[PDB]
């Protein structure tokens, strides 16, 4: 809402949903981790997930 | 031009209509809504 | 075998990923290790037409 509220030319690469309850969840996550090129990443997690 | 164009359209595909002119008389684009923090439309597509 | 394992663990089996290996790398054609990705291309000598 705020990023399009400011109508300057932003560039949102991707948004990620992480599933740590499944061991194969990390392997699934690796596919989009291959798409990690931005130098800045916004993190959302708890400490144990951190 | 638009008037007889829409009457031709009404003659072709048989609709009912009303016509009226806009209040501000202006196109409308992404502009700040009274020095707020919001850039929105106005004019024809503003109310469309 | 280790190379293919690493490749398919990272996810190098996607579209456009074309692999060309000589006969020494691929060994024998009949022996197909499970690490071989689908669409894997190799180059060797004529073993079928050239008896
Ligand atoms: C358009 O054609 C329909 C179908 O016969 C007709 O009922 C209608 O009167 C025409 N236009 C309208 C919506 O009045
Ligand atoms: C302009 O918008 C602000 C809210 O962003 C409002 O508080 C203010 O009263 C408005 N003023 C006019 C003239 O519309």
């Amino acid at each position: 809402s705020t990023i399009e509220n400011s109508f300057v030319g932003w560039e949102l690469e991707e948004v990620l949903l992480l599933d740590m309850s499944l061991d194969d969840g990390d392997s699934k996550i690796q596919n989009q981790l291959k798409k990690l090129q931005s130098p800045i990443i916004l993190l959302y997690c708890t400490k144990e997930e951190a | 031009f638009c008037i007889d164009l829409l009457i031709k359209l009404a003659r072709t595909m048989n609709f009912t209509y009303e016509v009226h002119l806009v209040a501000d008389g202006k196109f409308g684009t992404q502009e700040r809504v009274n020095n707020s923090n919001k850039k929105e439309w106005n004019g024809m597509m503003g109310e469309l | 075998t280790y190379i293919f394992e690493v490749a398919n663990s990272v996810g190098l089996t996607g579209y456009g990923y074309t692999w060309i290996v000589p006969s020494l790398v691929a060994g024998d054609t009949d022996t197909v290790p499970s690490e071989f990705p689908t669409g894997l291309i190799s180059v060797s000598y004529d073993e079928w037409d050239y008896g």
